[PDB]
C-alpha cells in the first residue's frame, strides 16, 4: 500500500483484532503488518546488521 | 512556551512540531534547582542535636 | 490521616551544662555498622550517525 | 544491616538514579525520531 521498507518477514503470533492492520513499537514504527491479499499475521523485522 | 511565543496562539502552534524540546529544558532547570538545596543541606547540618 | 503544613523543626533541642571544673568520661561503648553507597560507572552506549 | 537493606527500598536510591537517567535520554532521543521538524512527514521513505 505504498509502505516501502526493508526487513525479514516471518509468520507472526501477536493477535491482531479483526479490523487492525498495523502494530507499532514504543519508538513509533511498524513492526507487524497484515497481508491484504490474504489475511495472515506477519512480523516486519530488520535483517541483522 | 511563555518565553518563545508569549501570549500568541499561532506561535504556540508551530513550536509543537519541534517535539519534546520544551519538556527537555524544564527538567534540566529543575535538576539543578533541587540540587542546590542538597548542597546547603550537606555543609551546615552536620549536627542534628 | 490527612495532609498538613507546618514549619520544619531544626532538630531536637538539647542544652549542655558548661562549667570550669566538670568533666564527663565514658564508661561503655557500642560498635555500630553504617552503610555507604557510591556510583562508580554507567552503561556505555554507542550511536551510528 | 541485612534487614535494613532488604526491607527499605529507598536505601539503594543512589544506584537506581544513574540507571534511570540513562534510560530517560535514550527514550527521548528515539522519541524525536517521530517529529516532523516542520516538514510534511516524519517518515523519511514516504517523502522519497
Ligand atoms: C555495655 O553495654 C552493653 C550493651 O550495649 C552491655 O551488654 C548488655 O548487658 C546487659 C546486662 O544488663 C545484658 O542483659 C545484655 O544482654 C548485654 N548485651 C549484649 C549484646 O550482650 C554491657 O553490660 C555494658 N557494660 C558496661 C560495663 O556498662
Ligand atoms: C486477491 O485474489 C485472491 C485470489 O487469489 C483472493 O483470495 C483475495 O481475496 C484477493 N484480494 C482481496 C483484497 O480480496
Amino acid at each position: 500500500n505504498g509502505l516501502t521498507g526493508t526487513g525479514v518477514l516471518t509468520e507472526s503470533n501477536k493477535k491482531f483484532l479483526p479490523f487492525q492492520q498495523f502494530g507499532r513499537d514504543i519508538a513509533d514504527t511498524t513492526d507487524a503488518v497484515r497481508d491484504p491479499q490474504t489475511l495472515e499475521i506477519l512480523d516486519i523485522t530488520p535483517c541483522s546488521f | 512556551t511563555m518565553y518563545i511565543c508569549g501570549d500568541s496562539t499561532e506561535c504556540s502552534n508551530l513550536l509543537l512540531q519541534y517535539g519534546s524540546f520544551c519538556t527537555q529544558l524544564n527538567r534540566a532547570l529543575t535538576g539543578i534547582a533541587v540540587e542546590q538545596d542538597k548542597n546547603t543541606q550537606e555543609v551546615f547540618a552536620q549536627v542534628k542535636q | 490521616q490527612s495532609i498538613i503544613a507546618y514549619t520544619m523543626s531544626l532538630g531536637a533541642e538539647n542544652s549542655v551544662a558548661y562549667s570550669n571544673n566538670s568533666i564527663a568520661i565514658p564508661t561503655n561503648f557500642t560498635i555500630s555498622v553504617t552503610t555507604e553507597i557510591l556510583p562508580v560507572s554507567m552503561t556505555k552506549t554507542s550511536v551510528d550517525c | 544491616i541485612q534487614d535494613s537493606l532488604s526491607s527499605t527500598p529507598s536505601a539503594l536510591g543512589k544506584l537506581q538514579d544513574v540507571v534511570n537517567q540513562n534510560a530517560q535520554a535514550l527514550n527521548t532521543l528515539v522519541k524525536q525520531l517521530s517529529s516532523n521538524f516542520g516538514a510534511i512527514s516524519s517518515v523519511l521513505n514516504d517523502i522519497l
